[PDB]
RNA sequence: GAAGACGGUCGAACUUGACUAUCUAGAGGAAGUAAAAGUCGUAACAAGGUUUCCGUAGGUGAACCUGCGGAAGGAUCAUUA
RNA sequence: CGGGAAACCAAAGUCUUUGGGUUCCGGGGGGAGUAUGGUUGCAAAGCUGAAACUUAAAGGAAUUGACGGAAGGGCACCACC
RNA sequence: UCAGGGUUCGAUUCCGGAGAGGGAGCCUGAGAAACGGCUACCACAUCCAAGGAAGGCAGCAGGCGCGCAAAUUACCCACUCCCGACCCGGGGAGGUAGUGACGAAAAAUAACAAUACAGGACUCUUUCGAGGCCCUGUAAUUGGAAUGAGUCCACUUUAAAUCCUUUAACGAGGAUCCAUUGGAGGGCAAGUCUGGUCGCAGCAGCCGCGGUAAUUCCAGCUCCAAUAGCGUAUAUUAAAGUU
């Protein structure tokens, strides 16, 4: 009732081809970042009555 | 060594409707964080609770009279509150903006001397603003009534006079060493 | 209303309540000091022990996996306890005769998930944090 | 990449008694994809999974055939005696 | 007017039993539990093909069977003479 | 009327508009009416009554099919006659 | 811990009580059954030329052991007070610095135009089309406009210093003077992703995911939330009208 194996321990982590870090930008300091959020969310942000939309969408 | 907390988080944590409300407040009010709002939602709840207790007391009741009038007078000195209000029946029917409206940051906008709730906070936190003999760097301040008029740039920050700027003064000597001579 | 209503009857009401509190399991646990007396951890929140052996435990249906815990002798009271080793290949990081910091599931003493009869998890070895080890912030020192 | 096994006895409910050709009797658990259409027998070849766990036990993954058994001499697994 | 010293009182401590409370080792043994996808029977979900179940006693590979008194939560809210 | 989750209930009513008197038992399900001590018993047994561990549903009610070696049921030579 | 009722804790900056290795006894003195007094036994430990002899950090530091867990073998009697024969001395009382994300307060890591554009309510026009206010981004770099974090003459602090609160000389074009920690299937805020795997590794408090188009995994990308903090474990409380 245990017997069995571990041979396979860590098989996916070790098979998952590493990815670069890439990079890019810094996102913004405290209140300024809050400000960008508020303009992007609300000012931005006009929205349509498209019956809605999304934040982390592709096509 | 006595100390106390100054803010309180909301029972609950994800109520789109509340989140949007707070974000609009941060934006209008050049705020920094939710705590920044939470701190005020907290300030207000205690005031309202202070108010509600009082309002349940008998009028003329030395305790209700002596402390009610005081709460009101305190609330008015800061402009937070007005006279008809200026009784307890009106504080009960009050809100956060009314406080939020009295901080530095939004005033330095409100009379040109910033043109942004933005500009305002970096101005304040950078020492270019006195409330009359005194620099005040606390974008978080709370401008008292007859103190509204004494807010202005400071005696030396450049506007306010005084040479230029550790970066302006760099630039003057930036057209000096090369383009003048060798 | 199952409960006298006489101005006097404080003692009956007070006492009837004392009598029924028992059935509350959290209450009884506390008054019987169970945490001190039965429990492997002292009535403390964390506990450190030595690794005896590595177990591959057979996750309960409808799930199917080999679980991967160690068996640990707690230094404090020589108690024998099996503890889960979380994340991918982390067994790797604990060896027999190891030392380890164990902590509760967050289940109130009740085993977690599909993982059968295991009530604790490893947190530190190399005195050294499986998390920091798994990431590679820090190593299997030696 | 391990050896195989040989069922010796049956238990029932995700339990079967096997006898590893190497001389190790343990209780192997049927495989999930195999059990779908495979019903281990008390007399047949099988493959069970076993890793860093003393090997005292193993789980059944797939099964085998018989007719091929005569070919097993060709499988290079069983000796001139199986 | 000291050491010492007669006898006593308090009495730590020590030695041996008794007492009470709390805790704890243990070859092995027998329960219950999990539980569960196993083996042997069909005991009592469709009248489960022996209606079911309770109290109780005796007995059986095993579910269970059976007598004696209950209940319907039954398969009858009726019986028409 | 009103109650209740409903089945139902003139009491199971007068219960969030929660307060007539008093008594008893329960706090998820299993472990268990079990262990252990006390008590009563000639005996069989009865009363009081845990835990470790186990587990995410146990359970209730109504609704609907499916299905029945339940009742009235039908229909067809893929059923019988 | 907040409806109200309540619910739980309290060794711990004060008050009252108790002890200074365990037990017992006693001297002195107004006050002690005192242990930075003594004395015996009992348990412990130490020096020795072996006959002897000397000791008690639940004081301040520090050290061992223990553990989930806890700081300098630092400076001063100047403050605050205390004691003595005392204005004057003495105080690990106490202050002072060092360590210090228990935890609590303030809240930096970038603001303003301009072109440049991307856009929407407003107006004009039959439409096409154009104007227009409120502006936000988003680059393009500009352009002038900025401040301590560091660094540092001087000065302050104070017993003397440190730091704060003070400032000449320096210190912001992003590749920074470089913000984090959890989450993104449901509850639950946020990928009807791309590569990889294929009920494997893992995820998952609970329900549940993964058996080859994985929105739960493993990674990136992207996005969310709380933010100089955030996750995790645990006692306990609220939620719980499940005492």
């Amino acid at each position: 009732k245990v017997h069995g194996s571990l041979a396979r321990v860590g098989k996916v982590r070790g098979q998952t081809l590493k990815v670069a870090k890439q990079e890019k930008k810094k996102k913004r300091t405290g209140r300024a970042k809050r400000r960008m959020q508020y303009n992007r969310r609300f000012v931005n942000v006009v929205p349509t009555f498209g019956k809605k939309k999304g934040p982390n969408a592709n096509s | 060594w006595v100390c106390r907390k100054t803010y309180v988080t909301p029972r609950r944590p994800f109520e789109k409707s509340r989140l949007d409300q707070e974000l609009k407040l941060i934006g209008e009010y050049g705020l920094r964080n939710k705590r920044e709002v939470w701190r005020v939602k907290f300030t207000l709840a205690k005031i309202r609770k202070a108010a509600r207790e009082l309002l349940t007391l008998d009028e003329k009741d030395p305790r209700r009279l002596f402390e009610g009038n005081a709460l009101l007078r305190r609330l008015v000195r800061i402009g937070v509150l007005d006279e008809g209000k200026m009784k307890l029946d009106y504080i009960l029917g009050l809100k956060i903006e009314d406080f939020l409206e009295r901080r530095l940051q939004t005033q330095v906008f409100k009379l040109g001397l910033a043109k942004s709730i933005h500009h305002a906070r970096v101005l304040i936190r950078q020492r270019h603003i006195r409330v009359r003999k005194q620099v005040v760097n606390i974008p978080s301040f709370i401008v008292r009534l007859d103190s509204q008029k004494h807010i202005d740039f400071s005696l030396r920050s450049p506007y306010g006079g005084g040479r230029p700027g550790r970066v302006k003064r760099k630039n003057a000597k930036k057209g000096q060493g090369g383009a003048g001579a060798g | 209303m199952g409960k006298c209503r006489g101005l006097r009857t404080a003692r009956k009401l007070r006492s009837h309540r004392r009598d029924q509190k028992w059935h509350d399991k959290q209450y009884k646990k506390a008054h019987l000091g169970t945490a001190l007396k039965a429990n492997p951890f002292g009535g403390a929140s964390h506990a450190k022990g030595i690794v005896l052996e590595k177990v591959g435990v057979e996750a309960k249906q409808p799930n199917s996996a080999i679980r991967k815990c160690v068996r640990v002798q707690l230094i404090k009271n020589g108690k024998k306890i099996t503890a889960f080793v979380p994340n991918d290949g982390c067994l790797n990081f604990i060896e027999e005769n190891d030392e380890v910091l164990v902590a509760g599931f967050g289940r109130k003493g009740h085993a977690v998930g599909d993982i059968p009869g295991v009530r604790f998890k490893v947190v530190k070895v190399a005195n050294v944090s499986l998390l920091a080890l798994y990431k590679g912030k820090k190593e299997r020192p030696r | 990449g391990q050896e195989y096994a040989q069922v010796i006895k049956m238990l029932g409910n995700g339990r079967l008694e096997a006898m590893c050709f190497d001389g190790v009797k343990r209780l192997c658990h049927i495989r999930g994809k195999l059990r779908k259409k495979v019903w281990i027998n008390t007399s047949d070849i099988i493959l069970v999974g076993l890793r860093d766990y003393q090997d005292n036990k193993a789980d059944v993954i797939l099964k085998y055939n018989a007719d091929e058994a005569r070919s097993l001499k060709a499988y290079g697994e069983l000796p001139e005696h199986a």
